C-alpha cells in the first residue's frame, strides 16, 4: 500500500 | 498549441512530483499537448491505484 502523494488539481472542466 | 499527444503515467506522476504536487490540466494541456480528457484518464488511474491523493 503506497503513501498517496498528495496532488491539487485545478481547471479540470 | 500541439494536440493528442501522450504520456505515460508514470511522466505525469513525475510531472506532478517535479511541480510541487500540483496540475493546472487547461495549462498542462496547452504546454505538453495531450488531450483534457487524456490528462483525466491517466489521473484517474494513479488515483485508483493509490498513488495519488487528489484535492481541490
Amino acid at each position: 500500500i503506497p503513501l498517496p502523494i498528495p496532488v491539487k488539481v485545478i481547471n479540470t472542466l | 498549441h500541439h494536440h493528442h499527444h501522450m504520456i505515460t503515467e508514470r511522466e505525469l506522476l513525475d510531472y506532478i512530483v517535479n511541480n510541487g504536487g500540483f496540475l493546472d490540466i487547461e495549462h498542462f494541456s496547452k504546454v505538453y499537448g495531450v488531450e483534457k480528457q487524456e490528462v483525466v484518464k491517466l489521473l484517474e488511474a494513479l488515483k485508483n491505484k493509490g498513488l495519488i491523493a487528489v484535492e481541490s
